[PDB]
């Protein structure tokens, strides 16, 4: 049997965190937080591993207290055990400060089952939408980065090595991983499943496992605002677009068309387009 | 366009996939309604009488409920949608 | 693998959860079925909780919520408005005895049941969000032995339903009771806002200070000349303002419910309180409110089935009473079952001593009294409007000095009064409003 | 606007009543009317009228809406 780790967070549902432009801020408040929905992928096709292979599945969340109810909705999908690293200790984490504090914190889940055969991250989150947890969790166990995965062909459970299809801008490719191996996923891998109740009522009398800064043995200012090189120093809402102008109108039936194409090279992004050069560069 | 905006304020998880407002006979829509009550009475503007047919844009349902019992004729098949989907109404 | 449980409770509003507190307190596998994400994500109410139905739930409710963000501004005084043409009416009672003995909590119901769900989570019971029932899933004696989800391993076993799920009685005509739909006039459609006022402004507009709230019932002819009960509640940081109007009378005048909330948002006296701070909506909602009562009600038992809240159209909506209905219901069902479980049986021999307690307390009692309410209502269109817009030009009239010698106001009021309805009109208004009232 | 007041705070002096029980009496009856205990709306239109028919009786309240009535002419 194989040992997965799915790293999750909890994020507040962005399809409702939205911009008032009459305070300039985002009305963030009563939006209830999630799971972050890159992640939602990740634990539908951990689930599936479980199912298919009889892989023990551990779930892993660095945050609040409040992202105990998301660990919780990670156990309905048919999960083992959930993982709670809560410490404001951990409190204004980067990615190195996370990845850090991830790090013991699957060290000590080793400590538990034995050594982590997968790692499934999301491709982003999408509060602070870098994705470097995933790419940083492979280089700190030293595993194979296999990152933006949109499908999952062989899984070799005897060979220790499986062929994912990592998405580029160039294009897709299949890429034989070798386990132990670190996950991202995309949205695009699959559709998360309607938990059935069996496992969504377990999620409900759950309690994951709560580990502090003391729990872990890790550096005690190497996890939060001081194990953070960088720093947020001010978060500012982006401006109101720019008004546009009726380049044409509904009387020129077609003599809109190259007044659209007049009207485009004054902009500087279609140089970008790698498709309007014959138009731009001549 | 009006009562959209007031729609986007509100939560949902949309459930595109499983529309919970059906029409059951389109026909009494066109002939046998003559004031579309279903139109005039939706608090989010689901319905909309094109001449295509009727528009269900069943994602702004705020699940109240009007549609089915305004109706005269019956044919609205209405459900709630799925748990945890359709309206998320934060301090509702 | 069964999942057994002792009582499954459909739905976790007020009576819900008021249901499950009871069988959780004394000792029932009791569950909690919801179709929201959380409870109270499904629940619409513009929010004055009142205390007393609570403090028979939970003793010690009042300690409880006070340190949570679930009530919200301590309701201390309750006006009534009859908004005019450019006047308002206000008819306010402002109690201090409801700041150290509370009477009612203005609310945010996802706010309250939310945490109402974690006492009754606390009592014992397991409460089941994200899952909506379907139908009951039933043994060869053909009564409901339980509840079927739509999860897809979801079938909840249960020696009792307790079908909790408010208006739209989808649920309740599956188990037999509600022979047929509502029809549009036993319910009323109701359009809520929740706008947010930064808690100063509460203040000000209010005439209170510091977790004291008041109230508003608005009556005018924002509502087109039907009748609509709008409100206008003080929250915490917000302000939950709303318009509710039956279906009869939203029917025929055919004007999309939410432009009577803009027609109160856009009222002289409402714009003039809240400036620019009513286009800052947090939040629209809309629900139904039962308003058919006596006549209209099911049978609110069976085997092994007990109906409570909103789908046994229990709401006193002229006093604005239907979460004091529901908890209560919630209580009389709880206190039911919990005779059904030392006895063993559930038919309707031993559960129609829910129907009996019914009846014996307030419930019943408030639904024979406003039986033929709407119907009064319906049969005039004139007590909102003529009536508030004459009361307020006559109110006008009677504080305007203009040299006018007083009994030439006297007279002016009386010919304002009798030109809009004559006296064989007023004099029989008063009266023909008595036989609702009773 | 002295001819219509005339009989007024005379009036007002033959009572003793409008400042002395019904302010108090609006008071706790309109608060009687608001207050949720669980009363059956009747066992408090009742309760109202056995406020109000407490600390005047009914031949009192009919005679005083009129009787002031001569006063506001
Ligand atoms: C406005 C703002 C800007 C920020 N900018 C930066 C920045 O530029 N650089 C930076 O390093 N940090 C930044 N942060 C903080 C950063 O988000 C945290 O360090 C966090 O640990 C990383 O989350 P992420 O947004 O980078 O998510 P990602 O790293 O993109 O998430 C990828 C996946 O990693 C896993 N994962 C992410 N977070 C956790 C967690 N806490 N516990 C467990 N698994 C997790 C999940 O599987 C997730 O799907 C910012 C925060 C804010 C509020
Ligand atoms: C605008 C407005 C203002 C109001 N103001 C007041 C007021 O000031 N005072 C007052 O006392 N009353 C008021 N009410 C009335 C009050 O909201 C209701 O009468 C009462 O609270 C309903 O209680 P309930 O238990 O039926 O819960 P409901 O909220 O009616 O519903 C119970 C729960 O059942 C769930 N459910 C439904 N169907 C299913 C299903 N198939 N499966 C699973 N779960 C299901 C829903 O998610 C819901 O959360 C107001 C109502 C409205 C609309
Ligand atoms: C000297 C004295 C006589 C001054 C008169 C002042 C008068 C206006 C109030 C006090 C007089 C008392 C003794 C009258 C006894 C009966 C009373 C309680 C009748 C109630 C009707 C109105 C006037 C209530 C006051 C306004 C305000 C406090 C209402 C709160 C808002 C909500 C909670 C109530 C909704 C509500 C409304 C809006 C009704 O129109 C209605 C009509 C008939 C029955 C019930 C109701 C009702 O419950
Ligand atoms: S009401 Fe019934 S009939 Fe009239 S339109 Fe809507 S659906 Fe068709
Ligand atoms: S439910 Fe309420 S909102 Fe959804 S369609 Fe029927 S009426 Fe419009």
């Amino acid at each position: 049997h194989a040992n997965v780790v799915v790293c999750i967070k909890q994020v507040p549902d962005t399809t409702n965190v939205r911009i008032d432009r009459k305070t300039n801020n985002l009305v963030r408040e009563g939006v209830p937080s999630i799971i972050n929905p890159d992640d939602e992928r990740a634990l539908e096709l951990a689930s599936q591993l479980k199912e298919k292979f009889g892989a023990t599945v551990y779930v892993i969340t660095m945050g609040p207290p409040q992202a105990k109810e998301a660990l919780k909705d990670a156990i309905a999908f048919g999960l083992d055990e959930a993982v709670h690293l809560s410490d404001r200790t951990f409190a204004g984490a980067d990615t190195l400060a996370t990845t850090y504090t991830l790090y013991w914190g699957i060290k000590k889940i080793e400590e538990r089952i034995g050594k982590i055969d997968l790692i499934l991250t999301g491709k982003q989150a999408v509060d602070g939408d870098t994705g470097q947890v995933g790419p940083g969790l492979a280089t700190r166990f030293g595993y194979a980065l296999g990152a933006y995965v949109v499908r999952i062909e062989e899984i070799d459970p005897e060979k220790k090595e499986m062929v994912i299809v990592r998405r580029l801008d160039q294009g897709f490719e299949k890429i034989r991983l070798k386990l132990p191996a670190v996950l991202t996923i995309t949205d695009e891998l699959n559709k998360p499943r309607y938990a059935d109740l069996p496992n969504l009522i377990r999620a409900i009398r759950y309690e994951p496992i709560v580990w502090t800064h003391k729990d872990l043995g890790l550096d005690p200012k190497k996890c939060g605002f001081f194990g953070s090189p960088t720093r947020v120093v001010s978060t500012n809402i982006p401006p109101a677009r720019k008004g546009g102008d009726i380049i044409s109108k509904n009387e020129d039936p077609e003599v809109a068309a190259e007044k659209l194409i007049e009207a485009l090279k004054k902009f500087e992004a279609v140089r970008l387009v790698e498709a309007l050069k014959p138009v731009l560069e001549g | 366009m009006r009562i959209e905006d007031k729609l986007y304020l509100n939560r949902y998880r949309t459930d595109e996939e499983n529309p919970h407002l059906k029409i059951k006979d389109e026909s009494i829509c066109a002939e046998k309604c003559s004031d579309r009550p279903c139109v005039s009475c939706c608090p989010a503007d689901v319905y909309e009488w094109t001449e295509s047919g009727m528009e269900v844009k069943f994602e702004g349902c705020l699940e109240c409920g009007t549609c089915r019992i305004v109706c005269p004729f019956g044919n609205i098949e209405w459900n709630y949608p799925r748990g945890n989907y359709g309206v998320l109404y934060k301090f509702g | 693998m069964k999942i057994e449980f002792d009582v499954v409770v459909v739905g976790a509003g007020p009576s819900g959860l008021s249901c499950a507190y009871v069988l959780a307190k004394n000792g029932l596998k009791v569950a909690v079925v919801e179709k929201g994400e959380y409870p109270g994500s499904k629940n619409v109410m513009g929010g004055v909780l009142y205390v007393h139905p609570l403090k028979e739930i939970m003793p010690d409710f009042l300690e409880k919520a006070a340190n949570s963000k679930a009530l919200e501004r301590n309701v201390i005084e309750q006006n009534l408005w009859l908004l005019g043409n450019e006047g308002v009416i206000k008819i306010g009672h402002r109690n201090v005895e409801w700041k150290e003995n509370p009477n009612a909590f203005t609310v945010l119901r996802a706010n309250f049941d939310r945490w109402f769900a974690q006492e009754v989570e606390k009592a014992g019971a397991l409460i089941i969000p994200k899952t909506k029932v379907e139908d009951f899933l039933r043994n060869e004696k053909g009564e409901i032995a339980g509840v079927v989800t739509s999860r897809p391993k979801g079938e909840i076993h249960s020696k009792a339903v307790v079908i909790a799920e408010g208006v739209n009685p989808i649920l309740t005509m599956k188990a037999g009771l509600r022979k047929e739909d509502l029809k549009p006039h036993m319910v009323a459609v109701a359009v809520k806002e929740v706008i947010s006022v930064p808690e100063d402004v509460v203040n000000r507009v209010f005439g209170v200070e510091g977790n004291d709230g008041a109230t508003i019932e608005l009556l005018g002819s924002w509502s087109e000349g039907m009748f609509g009960m709008g409100f206008l509640y003080a929250n915490r940081s917000s302000v939950s303002l709303g318009c509710g109007v039956l279906l009869e009378d939203l029917r025929k005048k055919k004007i999309k419910p939410y432009q009577l909330l803009e027609n109160l948002k856009n009222h002289p006296v409402i714009s003039d309180m809240l400036g620019e701070y009513r286009n800052n909506t947090m939040e629209y909602l809309a629900h139904l409110i039962p308003e058919g009562g006596y006549y209209a009600m099911p049978k609110v038992y069976g085997d092994r089935v007990l109906v409570c809240g909103d789908a046994a159209m229990l709401v006193n909506s002229i006093h604005r009473e239907g979460s004091n209905h529901a908890i209560t219901s919630g209580r009389l069902a709880a206190e039911t079952l919990l005779e059904a479980f030392e006895k063993g049986d559930f038919s309707e021999k031993i559960l129609k001593n829910y129907y009996l307690r019914l009846k014996e307390s307030f419930i019943l009692k408030d639904l024979e009294k406003y039986k033929d309410l709407m119907p009064t209502m319906e049969k005039n269109h004139q007590f909102v409007e003529i009536y508030p817009d004459l009361a307020n030009d006559a109110l006008k009239r009677f504080l305007q000095v203009d040299g006018t010698p007083k009994w030439d106001v006297q007279k002016q009021i009386a010919d304002m009064v009798l030109s809009r309805r004559s006296l064989i009109g007023i004099s029989l208004d008063l009266l023909r409003f008595w036989r609702a009232v009773r």
